[PDB]
DNA sequence: ATCGGATGTATATATCTGACACGTGCCTGGAGACTAGGGAGTAATCCCCTTGGCGGTTAAAACGCGGGGGACAGCGCGTACGTGCGTTTAAGCGGTGCTAGAGCTGTCTACGACCAATTGAGCGGCCTCGGCACCGGGATTCTCGAT
DNA sequence: ATCGAGAATCCCGGTGCCGAGGCCGCTCAATTGGTCGTAGACAGCTCTAGCACCGCTTAAACGCACGTACGCGCTGTCCCCCGCGTTTTAACCGCCAAGGGGATTACTCCCTAGTCTCCAGGCACGTGTCAGATATATACATCCGAT
């Protein structure tokens, strides 16, 4: 009787959802207190421009959407299409970034 | 307060002259300004980079002509070098 | 502190057992200023001579080195006017484990022997690499004329 | 055989071994005076003058500066003086 | 006033529409630990070079500038803060 | 010329050869700056700004609006293959990215 | 009679010889006819010393040698031994080379 | 005249730099894309190294302008100058 | 006679007696350590004077290149190199 | 330090002072330059100089050798976790490469 | 191969609001005429080395065969993750208050640029002897078919 | 679980060669001394906005139940690189010969930094207004179970 998706639609939706669209995906506050305290380790009572943490949190984004962009061809290189630690560990590698 | 210097005029007469009837919101602005911004450190950090390596002490066009062959790629670098020259002969007279 | 015990127990050391031709003593009730007076070597165009020393020890020590000008006037290619020695081991490669003693025997193998590598002046340098025996004449003369 | 108080000892202050430092070159001394010349002498040993930052650089990472395996029997047999100082 | 462990703020529904933005139709479940490592060291890495750089101009805020200053030194260019 | 009116008029360009020669001069690239550098530096950045802007206008032609935002700037960087090329590594901030999904996870017929 | 090795028991022989060799692994004239009909196209009737062509082989050979360790780590990811070209396309790709 | 000189780069001078590279095994269709790929190199150093002999007025190749095109191009390369 | 050329080598050779008394080098390799000596100065110089110019000042002080230090060089690195270069500035002061 | 002497001796440095001087004027780096940045640039450079040579020199005594080719430098740079760091993008000429095997190929 | 629900997406119309575009003051930086000096264009010349060619020998490339091992297709398990509903949680927006600190301005002194004289640190050219390259001999150490 | 034959690798010893380290002659760049314009270090004032709090929403997050589809391990087939032996091909070393243009020096000129004076282009500031975001209500595309 009740109407619901098989698996998998529903994440093409949101995948073109997301896409379609372009603003910020994680919550400001917690950003900005997850960044306050990672500077307080490097020099205590510290100061934030009200523009500082927003372009941190562009920055931040836009390396995650790409690397989850080359995760999702690592894993698709796999016959796979779940991405799972190991292919971004293999993305990073190669990328350079710990190699 | 003091002076803040930008390409915010020029930006907008060239969108301008392009097209007529569209407009420009303030964060294309900024966007555009530190393009122009970026690009110009660019290309006058290669000229400058170039006129060392030949043991001169300055950048004539000639210089800024061989930065802009070496950065812009292919398709890019025949038009602006196009565009560069027909300045530089319609300036010199 | 700790480098007050060490000049004390420096001090002991020396009494216990003076090295030969050269004998150390502080100007007073500090320690950190000492004069030390030091025989020529035997083997040297400067025989007879007796030489006078003064050295700073700074506030830190041994991990600075002390501060050593000659008193006299001498004609050896790593001094000069001022007294100082261009040596090493008294600015480059000074070592806290090493003792005044090992400076001292140093100084006095360079009054021995010149070291020509990096000396301070090198116009008399080449003097010396020039001529041995105008060299040891005019060397003759100054410590005669200074020594004595 | 254990080591007595004449074989265990920092010889650039002539004071008694204190939490020492092992350098590859077999040379030990106690770590304020490794500390102060890692910063401020001429960043050797002092007894063989062997270029050691390397070790230093190396070993800071994983704090494995100390050698316990003999700063703790030094400590446990001479409790006295440990004390003291 | 001292913080801990905010770095759970970056809860799964969050990593799911970064990831959903990227192009991932299905997600394990331990990538959310692998994301927060990875985006806990970018972070670090990037406030190090700004705190250095609000720390040579002696002063006790940090600005917009000296972020952006510290991506392009970094290799990653970011328009729209000035520059 | 006639070397009459502005510098920026006398090469017919819009942008401004007085500002760009002295942030060349003052700029600490070399000791000395020649006379024909900042034209050719400011008409290459007029050019690109002007190619930049066409395609924004067109882009935003396309999807209906008439203000210039910065999801139309990455739109219209990103479909170009020079300009892609040239601004690799560069992070539009507020600018989205282009929709795209792997032929793999789409569903089957 | 004949004594003959098992397949893939010379390969790590050579393997271990090689990494521990630094010689240059392409032929020299070869490398230089291939550079100078490159080079011919942009601009006729150049010169070459001798050293810009050793450093042209040098830095390809490097090049090369990176790419080839970058596909073999790519090809073990997919449950594989040997290496296909989708390997290198993958590894290009992610190098952000080719995009 | 010289053309077709691409099959200079012979099977073994590839399966070397594999074996180097530390590859055990290889399929047949790997010398293509490696030749392929080398072209597209070779020809990017090539034409910086070009306008950098074309910039200063002379006529033959220096290993300096070749250095400078690797460095420009992010494979800083060491030995041969700079 | 050919134009004078200038290089790091003797240089290198000090500190190489200086660290391994007994032990030469090539000059192959003495080529490589001059590049790698030009190119860390290189950096250090620009981005001391990035920073330098990014505070609207006019002097390379020790301060811009100790900053341009402590940036480029990685964490213990740039402790020791910091520590050494103080350590040279006070020595050269006094 | 007392003055009177070559500068690059007051710091009891290896590397020339005056040279740097002259570099750093005249690269066109800046307008002018303070009379302390060589000396910290030369310690600097020094430093990491004879870290380089150290680890050079220990890599070629342990293969029975009196003289450092290129392949120990590459050795000593690569095996280091900081200057592999430092040197990630820079390719030294005739180093070869630090010999590693995948363990999934090796034999079972 | 569709039919009909059912959901979500897409489309047509009022509305009202704050960011965009334009008017204005003016002042700080850009433009114009003149001067002096050195950096660069141009002509001659030397000789370093790059291109061209020959002869030989031989290490490497090309080609063909036998075959074992690895890629790949198909199938069954069941466990982890997608989907949806109810509930609890802290982000988000407005509104106000406080002061730490960015930012601008006047002083003037100490640090650095500039230039003449000079000599020693450093570079070009030679050379010789020892560390390294090469070859022969044997001991050492994985390897594989056969048990 | 192993014995043993056959093949690749390392140690060792002897012989010869060429290049690296030391030395000499020399030319030019770093030093030292002195003078002078100015960069910024410092004290003081202003006033912006970053921080802190409080109250009210409702939007996003959390937990849990259910089902299915895909990761994974297993099995079987075939075909294709690997190891080896034989033959052809051109790389590599040494040699000779020539001339081209890279590098250097000398000469001269005109291009641009530097100076001062004059004026207008663009920046800070302010205000009117419509482009678009929002709310609200329909038309249509698409997904899913089952004929
Ligand atoms: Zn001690
Ligand atoms: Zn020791």
């Amino acid at each position: 009787k009740p109407h619901r998706y098989r698996p998998g639609t529903v994440a093409l939706r949101e995948i073109r959802r997301y896409q379609k669209s372009t603003e910020l995906l994680i919550r400001k506050l917690p950003f900005q207190r997850l960044v306050r305290e990672i500077a307080q380790d490097f020099k205590t009572d510290l100061r934030f421009q009200s523009s500082a943490v927003m372009a941190l949190q562009e920055a931040c984004e836009a390396y995650l959407v790409g690397l989850f962009e080359d995760t999702n061809l690592c894993a698709i290189h796999a016959k796979r299409v779940t991405i799972m630690p190991k292919d971004i560990q293999l993305a990073r590698r190669i990328r350079g970034e710990r190699a | 307060r003091s002076r803040k210097e930008s390409y915010s005029i020029y930006v907008y007469k060239v969108l301008k002259q392009v097209h007529p009837d569209t407009g420009i919101s303030s964060k294309a602005m900024g966007i555009m300004n530190s393009f122009v911004n970026d690009i110009f450190e660019r290309i006058a950090g290669e000229a400058s980079r170039l006129a060392h390596y030949n043991k001169r002490s300055t950048i004539t066009s000639r210089e800024i002509q061989t930065a802009v062959r070496l950065l812009l790629p292919g398709e890019l670098a025949k038009h602006a070098v196009s565009e560069g020259t027909k300045a530089v002969t319609k300036y010199t007279s | 502190h700790m480098a007050l015990k060490r000049i004390n127990k420096e001090l002991s050391d020396l009494a216990r057992d003076p090295p030969a031709q050269i004998s150390a003593g502080p100007v007073g009730d500090d320690m950190f200023h000492w004069q030390a007076t030091i025989m020529g070597p035997n083997d040297s165009p400067y025989q007879g001579g007796v030489f006078f020393l003064t050295i700073h020890f700074p506030t830190d020590y041994p991990f600075k080195p002390p501060k050593v000008a000659f008193t006299t006037r001498i004609y050896h290619p790593n001094i000069n006017s001022n007294g100082s020695i261009c040596l090493d081991i008294l600015r480059s490669q000074w070592s806290p484990a090493l003792t005044i003693s090992k400076v001292l025997l140093s100084i006095a193998s360079l009054l021995d022997d010149p070291n020509p590598d990096d000396p301070k002046v090198p116009e008399i340098a080449r003097i010396y690499k020039t001529d041995r025996d105008k060299y040891n004449r005019i060397s003759r003369e100054w410590t005669q004329k200074y020594a004595m | 055989a254990i080591p007595s108080l004449s074989e265990c000892q920092c010889g650039i202050c002539m004071e008694i071994l204190v939490e020492p430092v092992t350098l590859p070159c077999n040379h030990t001394l106690c770590k304020p005076c490794f500390q102060s010349t890692v910063e401020k002498a001429s960043l050797c040993c002092p007894f063989c003058r062997r270029r050691v930052s390397s070790w230093t650089r190396y070993h800071t990472r994983r704090n494995s500066l100390v050698n316990v395996e003999l700063w703790t029997i030094i400590q446990k047999h001479y409790p006295r003086e440990c004390k003291l100082r | 006033k001292v913080l801990r462990d905010n770095i759970q703020g970056i809860t799964k529904p969050a990593i799911r529409r970064l990831a959903r933005r990227g192009g991932v139709k299905r997600i394990s479940g331990l990538i959310y630990e692998e994301t927060r490592g990875v985006l806990k060291v970018f972070l670090e890495n990037v406030i190090r070079d700004a705190v250095t750089y609000t720390e040579h101009a002696k002063r006790k805020t940090v600005t917009a500038m000296d972020v952006v200053y510290a991506l392009k030194r970094q290799g990653r260019t970011l328009y729209g803060f000035g520059g | 010329s006639a070397k009459a009116c502005t510098r920026s008029s006398r090469a017919g360009l819009q942008f401004p050869v007085g500002r760009v020669h002295r942030l060349l001069r003052k700029g600490n690239y070399s000791e000395r700056v020649g006379a024909g550098a900042p034209v050719y530096l400011a008409a290459v950045l007029e050019y690109l700004t002007a190619e930049i802007l066409e395609l924004a206008g067109n882009a935003a032609r396309d999807n209906k609006k008439t203000r210039i935002i910065p999801r139309h700037l990455q739109l219209a960087i990103r479909n170009d293959e020079e300009l892609n090329k040239l601004l690799g590594r560069v992070t539009i901030a507020q600018g989205g990215v282009l929709p795209n999904i792997q032929a793999v996870l789409l569903p089957k017929k």
